[PDB]
RNA sequence: GCAGUCGCGACAUUGCUAUACCGAAGCAGAAUUCGGUAACCCUACUGAUGAAUGUUACCGCAAUAGUAAUUGAACUUAGUACGAGAGGAACAGUUCAUUCGGAUAAUUGGUUUUUGCGGCUGUCUGAUCA
């Protein structure tokens, strides 16, 4: 279930890739192992789009979407938008968002039914997210954290958050989401869980430097087995 | 590639020309030339400057709103790359440009009341 | 400090070191001018000796400061007083340092050479001790340590080789090993290290293991034999165990055994010991003992998943995404999109079903003339 | 500066000459070793970057390129060079006999007063049954197996005030020098276009004379490892078009090149800024050594070509853009 | 930024200004060693590595655009890019964002 | 240096007073060390004119002289060999960065006698454009 991979000898999986229940996204790179791992874990199950967003290698921190839709940031060029439309099936909606804080991957953390959004998000963007993705608007700051999209990773089976999350905040957020949440480190103490790992309803991806206790905690929370 | 409308003049600007300014507000302060960039920095508001389309359209020196300009919408979604759409766009764009060019002189004549 | 040393400077013989220093100072080259040149030549000589002595002192760990167990091990392997005398000699050597000018330069050079030559014996001892100290076992007292002890190797080395991947000699001759053999492994996400004892029957080999057991926190497993193996008598093994008990019972002791039954079970007098019967070749009881030893240390809007997932089982050249990105047909998969036309982006004036919009032209063209703009 | 480029004496002539030729194989067919042109300014290009393993792989890049007008080059003669223990010696030269007024002017320093009698008696050997040309060709066939062909440019076609043509020697890489001379026989008096020899993305080197800066500059210089971007021809519609923009416009910018005429004929676009100023004659050699590096082997797909005015600061790309943006003007109405 | 210059900072840590002592000239994404005077003892009076996120000077990105930022700002981080600040104010250049994933992750706005 | 042990007494002897390439060291990997290839002035300086090659011109060859490129980073191969673990190679092909050298102003820019523009000012015209 849980697979360990690396990009350019780095554990920033959440920065160099993005995953969803109906598709996966990866950045441009010369390493064939990065694509091979995703192909083996998913293969024909869902498409794996090898492409960039705004010409950046931080596609993981730029993309913000679920299996229902994909709200690309402002920096997404017309050519990139056309390529994404061609790569993705018509079943998945694609739309661009004009935002002064368009780092959507870090600003917004969302799953197939709920979208955690940094209070700095605008009402228009939150309403568009709720409409297109069919998810609730959750203006929250996890235990005072500012970048939920970078310090959290929500799946339909469970959620992972940064270690410093308070027990009361974790319990309240888990009750609101109707799914369990666990606070833990990734990539041997990396507090940026959202940037260090990605997860979906059936697959978890982490860095090759993830320790055994961290891997066990991740597996227990996400209940992939 | 992308051609950007100048903030100070609204004219098209191509890549590799001029210098863009990135303010803390993170907005595309793109300008065609250093002259326009410096005018914007000095705050020679285009709506008050005689030689910019922003002022001309507002004051009626040129056509303000028309069908030829409304169709220039920033589409939020792409298209599925159909040849019929490309052919229709090729047929329509030249005629729309010619119509807008003629309507520019039409608006000039309309404003020319007193000498027309 | 990490218990694995390789940065310790190499110690060359006294003659070799003197020759190297002489060559280096020779290569790195009026009354006042001659005196200054000779003084510079004299000065450039002792700097190398001082630097080498300081480097040796820094590299060589202090026997009496690192740890009591390390001190005991160093003393057992090499005479502690001899090592201290060698260090003192090194420190003493480091701290000691026209025609008349040439004679004075020769005097200084020869004094340094004679000091180095007299330092040959301490240098020879230093080289020999360095050639063995560096790769010493990486024992970590603060970690979770499990010790295997008993009479000479009956085959228990196989148990350690199985619990940890560190290969160890298992030949059954009189004395297999002559030093501590350590192997790391993981249990319940917790690190453990297993250390083997060459054999307890004095001799330095047995003394090293005894000192390690005494001075290192660990959980210990004593090995005995019920079969013909191990040579020594069960009575002798029991006597040795009882004699060692006073300083070894408190170390979380377990017993592994590879009128006989009564004699073997009589060892149960020790309160905290648990006895397990196994063999060096079987697997069931070996795994049971491994698990027991591992545990002893601690004792002391529902989700949606596509059905296709369950059915799944498993930079010099450029790669094209054709046949990877999807379109209505393979024939027109080429990206012939111009994306720019007459200086205007295609997307700026590209919309679906624009044929209806094209209809407005039929009246907009007439509006050019009949609207009164020009005629 | 580097001692290799010293002394700093002025160049022998403005028309730099190639000092080395590509290695020849006795099996490959006939092919020219070099070409010539005139640097008609420079421009800016934007193109995709499909280079693998690059920090900007699959992205778009912008760079500067040099445009060289290369009109058809007409052959006028062929020369054989014999090897000796004292170097190469010009054994024989045979001309096409169809020497133009341009080459006559080149040979005559004050043509306006010269009687223009050059190449009158020699024309007799060709304007009859002859067989002297055949004898010379057989002599060349039997003798040295290295052959060079003399050619000159159609300076009249080029928009330049010099009006004087320049002679240039080009080697041939075809084996069986009998075949080389036979090909020269059939191509005598003929003009060769640009696309015959070079191809897109090919790696070449260029030689020219640098601009003088006051002595400062004014020396022959060679820049190697330049990639050919485009080979445009006058008969090729929309020489400045690309796959993406596909605009029906020529590489000539609004108002033409600064200090140069509006090029509307054959030209070559290559990577980098080849030495030499505007109107300077340059020569292009075809990669004396067959480099197999990925940089040479990679291909380039042009996206768009800059065509805005160079004098001053370009306001628009094409004339249609400026008047369309303006709408109407007193200058018009 | 010229060598040895004093510049501002954009991280949300206990530091506001930096003073370059070594350079590893300076530009967007460059790493330098600097001390802090305007701030708190957590970072003040001690040398730390900083990475430049804004240049304030015009430069041509390989994407084919000439651009320049408003003010010169940096972010304090260890040599391996472990930025202490959980968030960065203002925009961050693409060159630095792609070079340091952590900076891009903690950056509110990129380009 | 003095003294002594070995008729003059040869070596031993004791007392005090940068990179790159090779073989090795107990070189597991990395790193390190040792020994080698060894890194109002002469002559001036340089640009340039120049009596004579039967005349001029084109194409050329080359005797001779100078010579250059250097350093660092990432991937692949690697978290593989190796290794109790910590840690961790290299070759084969690619992608980049700094110093130096040769060229360009397509864009940008420090800078203007377009000795260009419009306003203003000094001053001054029948007062007012200027
Ligand atoms: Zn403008």
């Amino acid at each position: 279930m849980a697979t360990r991979t690396q990009f350019e000898n780095s554990n920033e999986i959440g920065v160099f890739s993005k995953l969803t229940n109906t598709y996966c996204l990866v950045a441009v790179g010369g390493s064939e192992n990065f694509y091979s791992a995703f192909e083996a874990e998913l293969g024909d199950a869902i498409p794996i789009v090898h492409t960039t967003i705004a010409g950046t290698r931080i596609i993981g921190r730029m993309t913000a979407g679920n299996r229902r839709g994909l709200l690309v940031p402002t920096q997404t060029t017309d050519q990139e938008l056309q390529h994404l439309r061609n790569s993705l099936p018509d079943s998945v909606k694609i739309q661009r968002v004009e935002e002064r804080l368009s780092a959507l991957g870090n600003v917004i953390c969302c799953n197939d039914y709920v979208a955690l959004v940094h209070p700095d998000i605008d009402r228009e963007t939150e309403e568009l997210i709720s409409d297109v993705l069919g998810v609730e608007v959750f203006r929250q700051t996890i235990s005072g954290n500012i970048l939920v999209g970078s310090y959290c990773s929500l799946s339909n089976q469970g959620g992972l958050v940064h270690p410093q999350t308070s027990v009361q905040d974790q319990e309240e957020l888990s009750s609101l989401l109707q799914v369990p949440l666990v606070a833990g480190t990734v990539n041997r103490g990396s507090s940026v869980v959202g940037a260090g790992m990605v997860v979906n309803d059936y697959l978890a991806v982490t860095g090759l430097d993830t320790t055994a206790p961290e891997l066990s905690v991740i597996e227990s929370i996400f209940r992939l087995q | 590639m992308r051609i950007y409308q100048c903030h100070f003049c609204s004219s098209p600007c191509y890549p590799g020309h001029g210098i863009m300014f990135v303010r803390n507000d993170a907005k595309e302060f793109r300008f065609c030339r250093s002259k326009c960039h410096k005018a914007f920095k000095q705050r020679r508001n285009p709506r008050k400057l005689k030689w910019t389309k922003a002022f001309r359209k507002a004051a009626g020196k040129e056509l303000a709103v028309d069908s030829t300009l409304t169709f220039a919408q920033r589409r939020n979604v792409p298209v599925r790359y159909n040849r019929e759409l490309v052919a229709t766009t090729l047929k329509a764009m030249a005629r729309i440009e010619e119509i807008r060019q003629k309507r520019e002189r039409a608006f000039y004549k309309n404003r020319m009341r007193g000498n027309k | 400090m990490q218990l694995s040393w390789k940065d310790i400077p190499t110690v060359a013989p006294a003659n070799d070191l003197l020759d190297i220093v002489l060559n280096r100072t020779q290569r790195k080259t009026k009354i006042t001018r001659i005196r200054a040149f000779y003084m510079r030549k004299v000065k450039y000589t002792g700097e190398g000796f001082v630097e080498k002595f300081e480097d040796i002192l820094k590299g060589f760990p202090n026997i009496n400061d690192v740890h009591p167990f390390h001190r005991d091990l160093m003393d057992t392997l090499y005479e502690k007083n001899h090592y201290k005398i060698s260090l003192a000699a090194i420190s003493r050597a480091k701290s000691l340092v026209l025609f008349q000018c040439k004679q004075l330069k020769r005097a200084a050079l020869g004094r340094m050479a004679t000091i180095v030559k007299k330092l040959r014996d301490p240098l020879a001892y230093l080289e020999q001790v360095r050639q063995h100290i560096g790769r010493l076992p990486s024992i970590d007292p603060n970690t979770r340590t499990l010790l295997i002890c008993g009479y000479p190797n009956v085959g228990k080395s196989s148990f350690l080789r199985c619990i940890t991947k560190s290969d160890v000699d298992v030949q059954p001759y009189a004395f297999t090993t002559k030093s501590l053999y350590v192997g790391h492994f993981d249990y319940k996400y917790l690190r453990f290290q297993a250390i083997d004892t060459p054999g307890i029957l004095m001799n330095n080999i047995e003394m090293q293991s005894i000192y390690a057991i005494a001075h290192l926190r660990s959980c210990v497993l004593y090995f005995m034999d019920l079969s013909e193996q191990c040579g020594f008598t069960i009575e002798a093994q029991v006597k040795l165990f009882h004699s060692i008990k006073p300083l070894f019972a408190n170390k979380s002791v377990m017993v592994v055994i590879n009128e006989r039954a009564q004699l073997l079970e009589s060892v149960k007098e020790v309160p905290g010991v648990e006895i397990m019967t196994s063999s060096c070749q079987l697997e069931e009881n070996v795994m049971e003992v491994r698990n027991k030893a591992c545990e002893k240390l601690l004792a002391s809007r529902t989700p949606f998943i596509p059905e296709s997932v369950k059915n799944l089982k498993k930079g010099v050249f450029n790669v094209n995404l054709k046949d990877k990105y999807l379109l209505e047909d393979d024939e027109w998969k080429n990206d012939i999109m111009p994306e720019i036309l007459d200086g205007k982006n295609v997307y700026d004036f590209l919309d679906p079903e624009i044929a209806a919009k094209l209809q407005a032209l039929e009246e907009e063209e007439e509006k050019l003339e009949n609207e009164g703009f020009y005629n | 500066g580097h001692l290799g480029f010293l002394p700093r004496k002025r160049a022998a002539s403005i028309r730099a000459r190639v000092k080395a030729f590509p290695k020849d194989d006795r099996s490959k067919p006939v092919a020219l070793t070099s070409f010539l042109g005139y640097k008609a300014g420079m421009t800016t290009i934007v193109r995709d970057l499909d280079r693998p393993g690059s920090k900007f792989h699959k992205r778009e890049v912008v760079e500067a390129v040099t445009v060289v007008d290369t009109p058809p080059v007409v052959v006028v003669g062929v020369v054989g060079y014999v090897e000796t223990p004292r170097g190469l010696r010009s054994l024989t030269t045979v001309w096409a006999e169809h020497l133009s007024d341009e080459v006559k002017r080149r040979f005559y320093k004050n043509w306006y007063k010269s009687k223009k009698k050059a190449f009158t008696k020699y024309s007799a050997k060709y304007a009859q049954d002859g067989a002297g040309i055949e004898r010379e060709l057989a002599r060349i066939k039997k003798y040295a197996s290295v052959v060079r062909v003399l050619v000159h440019t159609q300076i009249r076609k080029t928009p330049l005030a010099q009006k004087k043509a320049h002679l240039a020697e080009i080697q041939l890489n075809g084996g069986s020098i009998s075949e080389k001379v036979d090909w020269a026989r059939e191509h005598f008096e003929k003009t060769v276009a640009v696309d015959s020899v070079f191809e897109q993305n090919e790696m070449i080197d260029a030689i020219a004379v640098t601009k003088g800066h006051g002595q400062r500059g004014y020396h022959s210089r060679t820049s190697i490892n330049h990639k050919i971007y485009r080979v445009g021809k006058g008969d090729d519609e929309a020489n400045g078009a690309t796959s993406f923009d596909r605009t029906k416009k020529t590489i000539t910018p609004m108002g033409g090149f600064v200090h140069y005429g509006e090029i509307k004929n054959d030209f070559i676009m290559v990577k980098g800024c080849i030495p030499g100023n505007r109107k300077r004659i340059v020569t292009l050699r075809k990669s004396l050594y067959t480099n197999t590096s990925r940089k040479a082997l990679e291909e380039v797909s042009l996206k768009w070509i800059d065509t805005a005015s160079k004098f001053g600061k370009g306001r628009f790309q094409t004339p249609a853009e400026k008047h369309a943006f303006m709408g109407t003007l007193k200058k018009d109405l | 930024l010229p060598v040895g210059a004093i510049m501002n900072c954009a991280d949300n840590s206990g530091a506001r200004n930096l003073y370059i002592i070594a350079v590893k000239a300076a530009s967007l994404g460059d790493m330098v060693m600097a001390t802090v005077k305007k701030g708190k003892p957590e970072l003040r009076k001690k040398v730390m590595p900083a990475i430049v996120v804004r240049q304030a000077k015009s430069w041509r990105r390989r994407d084919g655009v000439f651009l320049y930022f408003e003010d010169n700002a940096g972010v304090i981080a260890n040599p391996k890019g472990e930025m202490k600040g959980s968030a960065i104010t203002g925009p961050v250049g693409k060159e630095c964002a792609d070079l340091w994933p952590r900076v891009a992750s903690n950056s509110g706005v990129v380009v």
